């Protein structure tokens, strides 16, 4: 260290063999952390908050664990910011993208033990990543064009992803619940066109998708309990002392009698707009504001239900449903179209009561409703179904798929090696380790259910090496079985964007050779 | 288990397990956590055997089914229409507390809430928000009661008026007070004489409303709190009195649904409306004086009575 | 971090955010120092970067090269005025050299194949070579779409940079339109346009107000029915103001109300809430038409035209962004970066500004000089033959410069694994032998030391700049003999 | 052009004083031997409301000091900033009135206050158009509140109609320092209601409590209070001294803020300033009051004031009047009417 | 302006377009009265406003301020005249006079 | 920049100014161009502080809304019947004046510092005018050029083209803050130097 002191105090700098060795056991570390919450018999992990009054959750996701943990060093920042990103593109494949990025930086570490330029192994995990991208790509089957063999995929789908999170107890139940809800859609992608509904009471098995919508809102006093054939009125109007016109005026008389006047025709506004929108021939009313007590007794003596306060999402997920339009001025009748629903009742759910809609005309966007005996299971059942349906909407937007259960893995792994059995110099032993990375994922899915992972990889290999490309864990019993026969699908999307979003990463930090610290920003305790 | 304060996140779920209970039965709230507590004391020695986790929640699930199935074949039916049945389980669920030596005058009660309720003949589920549990200090256990009416625990506002034999009652959402546009509004005086005219104008406009309400023969009258504007003036229950009209003021927004649900009233919010048949009817209406705890008020025997 | 083989840093904020780049003047604005000498190099590599744009960490090698080699002549006895003096003499010759082996290129929209080789030596060096050719296209591509010829001058206004995390690095694309962080204002407007006419505005959806202190007295209840046949009135009329001149879409700066966006909605007229200033003069701009202040003052020949306006949705998330496309001869002009992490982001941002401005010195000025360090070797070939004819004790000086002058192929052929002294006693030996400047340190090991054919080309008001600021900057620093400071 | 005299009477308002001039004298340049070296002449536009400009080029506050003991005199001129004043303008006695408000009012007072009427008339005559005048003192002590309140009374006397503005310190509502403060504050309200214009009511303990809790370190003396005391002064006098957007006059202020005259009371704040009427006064008076009362009744401490002059029903009146403005305060809520004591008797028939 | 508080209230549209303009015009004659005495030079001792320096400097009048209320005295006894407080066309009795 | 790329100039420079939305729709170069300079600032904005309205009908309302863009209209005419292509002032221009300039090929600028607008007036000849009732040829000011130019990082205003001009400007070029501020200290004793030898020689 030279004499003279360049930097403030508390600043600080590490060179290249202290800024290697933190990088890769921080990336190393964030990796084994989640590595036990990998396949179908992966483990749940507890999270409580110090901070935050002792929230408690239990959780399988990554992106959830590596967005609660107060991680500091630099290199696990751009791990965890890579699977938030990766959370949020496609919702599904958190954990194998850390999971693979750390086994990359773990087995750069020993290249550079063996005295291999960065640069050198960077380049061989390009023409690695080109090689593995492509073999993917080839493997691809696309189907689409045929109803039945689509829904049977997406069923196959479904069930894959929740195999390794706690719905799996009655994994074909929900299974239901994730396809046709789905199918709801219409081919829209809006994720938020389907509301979830968790409360307490009652057993997991107990959920149902409804075949009309729910609302948990109010009725207004002395209206009509249930009606049937029901005309809907959806608006987004002020009606409680509607009238901020808007300009700055103000009331100067001279009189108690002239006030007394001006308040009655304040009363008269209200009660023309009431009729003006009772001429659409209404007998259901449903507004995102509040409704004053005065237009409720207006509406209450037409003997037409009045909703209030049903925000933003309850407006456009009705106007879905049904297939009114949100109006305002109401000044037009004619060029207003109103919904349409067999039947408006109330139903009890647990302590509870909700406006019950059936017989809807449309049915673009429905409701589900989650049963469990505690908080923690209702979140993390929500937070799995959450992953289901962003994997099901991404396989229709873009309907081609793959083998599961370590095939892709493989068949990638099997490229990587053909293409550095052809190449000279040092950039082949990098591409080597780019497939054992790649042979890592299935290792440590074996790992978890405690069968013998090295006989398990090497008989995979070998079959993978001879041509049968549809090999793949067969886990109920733990043996090599056939894909396609045992329905192990995945699409395609999420592994691209696991092996892309992996392999950047890792060659982000490879190439790193000094950190800079600044002095921190002092908490003040007093 | 709410009342004290777990510390470890395991005993922390718990106590959201006896919650669940609660919501779904409400009583058994103790066995379902000492059988929890023993399953999970029972699985030690499994765990120390050598068995994996995932084979003893299997075998926990087809066990279950099989107990389900055993007390299910177990079970008796029961009609609604016997009501001795009715009144032996109510007493077994109120035998374990400190309230358990007045049980014969606990047990019918109960049973009889849920009989007058509930329709026995369409009756799928109860709503408990349909029957209301007031406290009051004073007396013993041995006080408790069974009103068919209404029970208000605010005083009236009128000096003098305690006791309305056939009562009419009205329930008013505007206030008896001097006139206010939502409009910023003001009065602006540049002679002598407009003084003396707003003092009479004010006086006219207040002494209209109150003959207006007396005009259908409204006895008592239920004014709903306001926090913007005064709801009831001094003028205005120097009027009210001079009328023999009992006022009782101060009502919360929320239980509105509650006592038009049993007295029949509908809530008027405009002086044009105030007509006969808005009005309800009522055997009784009066105020009581328990020997020191206070004041309240009742209302008994109502033409048209809902079912709270 | 010099070269195409150059490693990078990584600096964590004061509040904890982390940063890797490649930049000599990041590196160095990030880093918080104490000693002055730091400071005045950090502001050295800062004016490099302010005028020129590339070679922000060449000119410090420079002068700490300068530097170092000032002090064994200091120690043998030499007045630092006397080795200032032979500095600026040896920049001058080095100066007068350098413009005598440099060649023109041609600007012109025709070709771009010149342009396109010096962004992608320019982009040679950053994380984002393993799609740098696209990227060299699309740099070169927006500077000829928005540069002005006659004045030759660009205005970066009129570029806007901007990216979204997520999809893949290859998705970054060039739009010759505008996109906005927007969308349209009821949710039930049609999701696109195909023969957009664009009404732009300045007022709000709302009935007119005076700034003036102001009251309106109501006095009756004929006066507060006036008032309120009044406000719809207002309403209608610039609704039908906006419909009658022939608009088809409407933006605005502000915002709207209730009635306002159902008449929009009723009358198959979409719109756009509360974009920001900078947006309407650049969707002005391209659009081509007007800015208006009133629904008055709305005519047919104000409104711009669109070929294409959309509503794009990005992944599982709620998020929404409106492009502007399909417009005729444009001067706006959007790049839309994609990757997968934040700093990905960041550092594409970094290198596309690069090239962007070597793309606009090259716009200035259309001579090159050859890389490598060809040109260094070359410079000081030239100034040890001028300084043999020197006997005035000032030949010291100039060998001292030529000497600090070749610390750039020694530090390339360091980083590329080679042995930097025979490497370079190899090259200065064959440019020496033959007649070409052009030979310089095959760091990418593709055989040939010809950097003609490799194609490795920089513009020379860089190394100008370069080697004027460094000496200039060491000129500076070895004039101070006394410094007086607080303790601590 | 329009000055304003400030007078300080007894410690407590010297000790405000002595930082409010301090905090005004380095906004406008002025320098603790008079001289002025500012840069923007934008100070010197309205530099003569409150200073003097005396041959050769010194400027003088038009300030008045006041107290019955020679004390805090010697602190002041011996302390910072204490050299500017004019040296004839220290009046003081020799014995103290002792935290007697009788004392101070009938006493000592009255051999002192001659003294302070010929400064003021010296003061004013150097002036072109007086305004009004600025009042510092307490109400829980003898010559703070007795002897400004006669003051503030000799003052109306002879200067009619011009503005009166007074910047009072309140009792503590869960901490008394003096036995007598209830006495002293209720005989002081009195005679404050009909001889000001506004008066700026403010707390020792509120403000207190904000150096612990906001200002995060301290362990303090009356020190830093009155820093922030002067500091919410010039943040009021800001109008006054400084012309801006709009510039107005505290009775162009109090005209817009005070509807009707005998409700002149109000709650200062401070956001680095705020100037509020919030009825949360009629909760101060309710409470002194009530105070009040509880000693009358037993007639405490009563032989220290009727041996001075007074008499018995002085109190009386003091405390019906209080009990007036409380209810005058209290008709404008209309919502705590509604905490009305609650019926006891069982008596509830006919009528 | 007045010394009690004053507003400008207007009711129509042609006294708002008009008072600005009517204000100008007021002080252009004011500006003009004041110089057509033959004064070349105006000493103040308070501010001067925007549209008095633009007018002084049309009819090539020279302005100085000083603020001292003693100076002021001082130059009015140098040069023998006569300090007035309303901003009107002075008389000739009240004309300093100065060679330089 | 280098120490030899500093410059003079016989005339004005001065930095740009913030601006609104559409400073980038109008022209950057004149060749004969008139100058404006003012001391008004051209925005919608009340009349006075101490202005009140009081109003009965809706009709009067909408003549009051109407009057105050009348009167912004009027002066923004009268600025451009005068012929002047470039204006500045010491206050203030909206967005409303920018556009209204942009839309008629004019340039605008605001807030520009006092010593600047000065020296603008000595270099071409006009006078500062604090209102728009006269704008007659005698107070407009008249260049050769004037150009908007990028400058290391910043953009510049450039008048030249002057010969009867009394002022000129510099402006230094270095690669450190200290570096330009010890250039313009050694040029100032040359200046007072030169100042100093031309009356006693
Ligand atoms: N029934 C199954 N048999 C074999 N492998 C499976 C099965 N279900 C899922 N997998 C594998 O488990 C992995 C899913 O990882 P998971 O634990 O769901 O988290 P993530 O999907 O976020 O990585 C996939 O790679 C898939 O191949
Ligand atoms: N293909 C190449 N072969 C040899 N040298 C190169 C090549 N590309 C760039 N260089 C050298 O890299 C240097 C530029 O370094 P760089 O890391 O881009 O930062 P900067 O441009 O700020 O100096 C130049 O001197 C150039 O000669
Ligand atoms: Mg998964
Ligand atoms: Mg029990
Ligand atoms: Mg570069």
């Amino acid at each position: 260290l030279a004499p003279v002191n360049i930097f403030k105090a508390g600043a600080d700098e590490e060179r290249a063999e202290t800024a290697r060795l933190t990088s890769f056991i921080g990336a190393i570390a964030i990796g084994d952390l989640v590595k036990s919450t990998l396949g179908p018999k992966g483990m749940d992990k507890i999270l409580l908050s110090s901070g935050r009054d002792a929230s408690l959750m239990v959780t399988n996701d990554g992106a959830t664990i590596l967005k609660n943990i107060g991680v500091d060093n630099p290199a696990a920042k751009v791990l965890v910011d890579m699977s938030r990103v990766q959370d949020d593109e496609v919702g599904d494949g958190t954990t194998s993208v850390t999971v693979l990025a750390a086994e990359l930086l773990r087995e750069a570490e020993s290249l550079i033990a063996k005295k291999i330029h960065p640069q050198t192994i960077i380049a061989g995990w390009r023409e690695a990543t080109k090689a593995a991208r492509e073999a993917l790509l080839s493997s691809a089957v696309d189907h689409g064009s045929d109803e039945v063999k689509f829904r049977q995929d997406l069923m196959n789908i479904a069930g894959t992803t929740l195999s390794s999170k706690l719905l799996t107890h009655h994994k074909d139940h929900f299974t239901k619940l994730a396809v046709e809800a789905v199918l709801r859609l219409k081919g829209s992608g809006n994720l938020e066109a389907i509301h979830i509904i968790k409360k307490l009471g009652g057993s997991l098995a107990d959920s149902y998708l409804d075949e009309g919508f729910l609302l948990d809102k109010k009725i207004g006093v002395n209206q009509p309990k249930r009606i049937e054939n029901a005309k809907i009125l959806i608006a987004n109007t002020g009606m409680d002392t509607d009238k901020i016109k808007i300009f700055g005026s103000r009331v100067r008389v001279d009189s108690t009698a002239k006030v007394a006047e001006i308040e009655h025709a304040e009363k008269e506004k209200m009660k023309e707009k009431v009729e003006r929108i009772l001429k659409h021939g209404i007998n259901c009313f449903i507004n995102r504001q509040l409704i004053y007590n005065y237009p409720e007794q207006l509406f209450g003596a037409a003997g037409v239900m009045a909703i209030e306060h049903a925000d933003f999402a309850g407006v456009e997920r009705l106007a879905l449903v049904t297939g009114g339009e949100i109006a305002s001025t109401f000044d037009h009748p004619e060029l207003v179209k109103l919904g349409s629903c067999k039947l408006i009742e109330e139903v009890m759910i647990g302590e509870d009561k909700l406006i019950h809609f059936s017989g809807v005309a449309l049915g673009e966007a429905c409701t589900i409703v989650l049963r469990g005996a505690t908080q923690q299971i209702l979140d993390e059942a929500e937070r799995s179904l959450h992953d289901a349906l962003c994997v099901l909407a991404q396989t229709v937007k873009d309907s081609r798929t793959v083998y599961g259960g370590g095939c892709s893995e493989m068949l990638m792994a099997h490229a990587v090696t053909q293409l550095a059995n052809r190449t000279p110099g040092k950039e082949a032993v990098a591409m080597e380790s780019y497939a054992k990375a790649l042979r890592m994922l299935p290792t440590i899915i074996a790992d978890n259910a405690g069968y013998d992972s090295a006989d398990l990889v090497a008989q995979l290999r070998a079959a993978h090496s001879e041509g049968n490309t549809t090999a793949g864990l067969d886990m109920r019993e733990g043996t090599i079985g056939d894909m396609a026969i045992l329905g192990i699908t995945e699409s395609f999307q999420v592994k691209r964007q696991v092996l892309l979003s992996a392999a950047e990463a890792a060659e982000v930090i490879l190439r790193v050779d000094n950190i800079i610290k600044a002095a921190p920003r002092k908490r003040v305790p007093d | 288990l709410k009342q004290m304060q777990v510390l470890h996140p395991a005993a922390r779920m718990l106590v959201e397990l006896s919650k669940a209970q609660d919501i779904e039965a409400g009583d058994g709230t103790t066995s379902v956590v000492i059988i929890a507590g023993s399953l999970l004391d029972s699985c030690t020695k499994l765990l120390q055997k050598g068995i994996h986790p995932t084979i003893i929640s299997e075998s926990f699930q087809k066990a279950l089914e099989k107990g389900i199935e055993i007390l299910t074949d177990m079970s008796r039916p029961v009609e609604l229409s016997d009501r001795e049945t009715l009144l032996n389980s109510a007493t077994t669920s109120l035998n374990s507390k400190v309230v358990s030596q007045y049980s014969s005058l606990l047990s019918p009660m109960s049973v009889n809430a849920v009989m007058k309720v509930i329709d026995p003949a369409t009756a799928t589920s109860v709503d408990l928000r349909d029957i209301k549990i007031v406290k009051k200090l004073g007396g013993t256990i041995d006080d408790c009661e069974l009103v068919e009416g209404l029970v208000l625990t605010q005083k009236v506002s009128n000096s003098g008026i305690t006791r309305v034999e056939k009562a009419k009652i009205g329930l008013i959402q505007f206030c008896l007070s001097a006139p206010k546009t939502d409009m910023d509004n003001q009065i602006v005086v540049s002679d002598y004489a407009q003084m003396d005219r707003v003092l009479r104008e004010e006086r006219a406009y207040i002494l209209n409303l109150v003959k207006q309400i007396k005009k259908t023969g409204c006895n008592v009258l239920l004014i709903q709190k306001s926090i913007l504007r005064d709801a009831l003036s001094d003028l205005a229950l120097h009027f009210l009195n001079k009328m023999k009209i009992m006022v009782i003021k101060d009502i919360e927004r929320e239980d509105i649904e509650f006592i038009c649900k049993t007295i029949g009233t509908k809530p008027v919010a405009h002086i044009d409306q105030f007509t006969a048949d808005m009005l309800g009817s009522a055997e009784l209406a009066e105020e009581v004086n328990l020997n020191g705890s206070g004041k309240l008020l009742k209302i008994t025997g109502c033409a048209s009575p809902g079912k709270t | 971090s010099l070269g195409p083989n150059g490693l990078d840093k990584m600096m964590v904020d004061k509040d904890g955010d982390v940063t890797v780049t490649n930049d000599g003047a990041t590196i160095l604005s990030m880093m918080d120092v104490d000693h002055q000498i730091a400071k005045l190099m950090v502001e050295l590599s800062k004016s490099q970067d302010d005028e020129i744009g590339d070679g922000t960490t060449g000119v410090v090698v420079l002068a700490g090269a300068l530097l170092e080699e000032a002090e064994q002549l200091l120690d043998r006895g030499i007045h630092p005025i006397r080795i200032a003096d032979g500095y600026e003499q040896a920049a001058r010759v080095a100066i007068e050299h350098l413009d005598k082996i440099s060649d023109s290129v041609l600007v012109d929209i025709k070709d771009t194949e010149p342009l396109i080789q010096t962004a992608k030596t320019t982009l040679g060096s950053k994380v984002v070579n393993s799609c740098h050719r696209q990227m060299a296209e699309i740099a070169v591509n927006a500077v000829l779409t928005v540069a002005d010829m006659e004045r030759r001058d660009v205005d970066f206004e009129l570029i806007k940079v901007e990216g979204k995390v997520g999809g893949r690095l290859e998705d970054t694309k060039l739009i010759k339109g505008v996109i906005v962080d927007k969308d349209f204002s009821h949710p039930q407007m049609p999701k696109k346009v195909e023969d957009a006419k664009i009404a732009i505005l300045t007022c709000p959806f709302e009935p007119p107000k005076p700034k003036t202190k102001h009251k309106l007295d109501v006095t009756s209840v004929e006066d507060y029915k006036a008032l309120q046949k009044y406000e719809k009135e207002k309403f209608e009329e610039m609704i039908q103001q906006i419909k009658e001149t022939g608009a088809n879409l409407a933006i605005c700066q502000w915002g709207f109300d209730d009635e306002a966006n159902h008449l929009l909605l009723q009358n198959n007229l979409p719109a756009v809430r509360w974009v920001g200033g900078p947006e309407i003069e650049l969707i002005a701009i391209a659009t081509g038409g007007r800015i208006v202040p009133r629904f008055s003052e709305l005519t047919a020949e104000k409104l711009g035209f669109a070929g294409l306006v959309q509503e794009i949705s990005f992944g599982t998330t709620k998020d929404k962004m409106l492009v502007i496309e399909q417009c005729k001869n444009s001067r706006a002009v959007t790049i839309f970066i994609r990757g997968g992490n934040k700093m990905i982001i960041e550092e594409a941002k970094r290198s596309l500004h690069d090239a962007l401005c070597v793309i606009r010195n090259l716009i200035r000025d259309n001579r090159v000089v050859y890389g490598g360090g060809a040109a260094e070797i070359s410079c000081a070939l030239a100034v040890s033959q001028e300084a043999d004819k020197c006997p005035t004790l000032e030949q010291y000086a100039m060998r001292a410069f030529a000497d600090a002058l070749e610390v750039i192929p020694m530090a390339l052929s360091e980083n590329s694994g080679m042995n930097p002294i025979q490497t370079m006693t190899e090259v200065r030996a064959r440019q020496v032998k033959e007649m070409n400047p052009a030979l310089g340190i095959d760091c990418l090991h593709k055989g040939t030391n010809d950097m003609k054919q490799q194609h490795v080309i920089e513009t020379l008001i860089g190394k100008k700049q370069q080697i004027s600021l460094a000496t200039q900057m060491v000129r500076m620093i070895l004039k101070i003999d006394d410094i007086r400071k607080p303790g601590e | 052009m329009r000055e304003i005299v400030h007078i300080q009477a007894g410690q407590c308002g010297n000790q405000i004083g002595a930082k409010f001039w301090e905090v005004i004298s380095d906004e406008h340049g002025i320098d603790p031997t008079g001289t002025y070296h500012g840069d923007s002449d934008l100070q010197l536009d309205r530099i003569s409301v409150y200073y003097n400009e005396a041959t050769g080029g010194k400027y003088v506050p038009r300030a008045i000091l006041v107290d019955l003991e020679p004390g805090t005199m010697d602190s002041v001129r011996s302390g910072p900033f204490g050299q500017i004043f004019r040296p004839d303008n220290f009046v003081f006695g020799q014995s103290g009135a002792g935290n007697n408000w009788a004392k101070g009012h009938y006493t000592e007072g009255a051999e002192l206050v001659d003294s302070v009427l010929d400064v003021v008339r010296k003061e004013a005559e150097s002036c072109d158009c007086l305004q009004g005048f600025q009042l510092t003192h307490s109400l829980g002590g003898g010559t703070g509140s007795g002897m400004g309140t006669l003051l503030i009374s000799k003052i109306r006397e002879e200067y009619p109609d011009r503005i009166m503005n007074t910047f009072s310190v309140v009792p503590s509502p869960k901490v008394s320092d003096t036995v007598v403060e209830p006495y002293n504050a209720t005989l002081s309200v009195h005679q404050l209601v009909e001889n000001t214009d506004e008066t700026y009511c403010i707390d020792n303990e509120a403000l207190y409590d904000i150096c612990f809790r906001t200002l995060k370190l301290t362990t303090p003396t009356y020190g830093d209070l009155n820093h922030l005391v002067s500091a919410t002064m010039s943040g009021v006098t800001t109008c006054l001294r400084f012309p801006g957007q709009l510039n107005a006059d505290l009775r162009k202020l109090a005209v817009n803020m005070v509807p009707f005259p005998r409700l002149h009371f109000f709650m200062p704040g401070f956001a680095p300033t705020f100037i509020g009427n919030s009825t949360a006064i009629q909760e101060l008076f309710k409470r002194i009051s009530e105070q009040f009362t509880a000693m009358f009744r037993r007639k405490a401490f009563l032989h220290w004031y009727t041996g001075e002059g007074m008499d018995e029903m002085e109190f009386t009146e003091a405390e019906s009047n209080m009990n007036d403005l409380v209810s005058e305060y209290q008709q404008y809520q209309d919502a705590t009417a509604e905490e009305e004591e609650d019926f006891g008797e069982e008596a509830e028939e006919e009528a | 302006i007045t010394e009690t508080k004053g507003t400008v209230l207007i009711k129509t549209a042609e006294e708002l377009m008009n008072f600005s303009k009517g204000e100008e015009n007021l002080m252009d004659a004011q500006v003009k009265a004041i110089a057509d005495t033959g004064a070349n030079v105006v000493v103040t001792g308070g501010k001067v406003a925007d549209m008095a320096l633009h007018y002084a400097n049309k009819y090539n009048i020279m302005l100085v301020r000083l603020n001292s209320k003693w100076d002021l005295r001082r130059l009015c006894k140098t040069v023998g005249a006569t300090a007035l407080p309303r901003l009107t066309p002075p008389v000739l009795e009240e004309m300093g006079h100065c060679d330089s | 920049g280098a120490l030899e790329d500093s410059q003079l100039v016989a005339g004005v420079a001065f930095k740009k100014t913030f601006s609104y939305a559409g400073f980038e729709m109008q022209p950057k170069k004149y060749h004969n161009p008139k100058i404006a300079l003012l001391n008004v600032e051209l925005e919608l904005k009340a009349e006075k502080d101490n202005a009140e309205i009081r109003v009965h009908t809706v009709e009067d309302y909408q003549a009051i809304v109407d009057a105050e863009w009348n009167i912004l209209y009027d002066k923004l005419e009268k600025i451009h019947h005068s012929g002047a292509k470039v204006v500045l002032s010491k206050l203030p221009i909206g967005d409303v004046a920018t556009q209204y300039f942009a839309d008629r090929d004019m340039f605008c600028a605001g807030r520009v510092p006092e010593e600047d607008l000065k020296r603008t007036m000595m270099a071409c000849g006009g006078s500062i005018q604090t209102s728009v009732n006269a704008l007659s040829a005698d107070v407009l000011g008249r260049c050769q050029v004037f150009e908007e130019t990028q400058i290391g990082g910043e953009r510049y205003n450039f008048f030249t083209g002057c010969p009867k001009a009394k002022t000129c400007t510099f402006i230094l070029r270095g690669g450190a803050e200290q570096f330009m501020e010890e250039t313009e200290r050694s040029l100032h004793d040359a200046i007072m130097i030169v100042r100093r030898a031309i009356k006693n020689d």
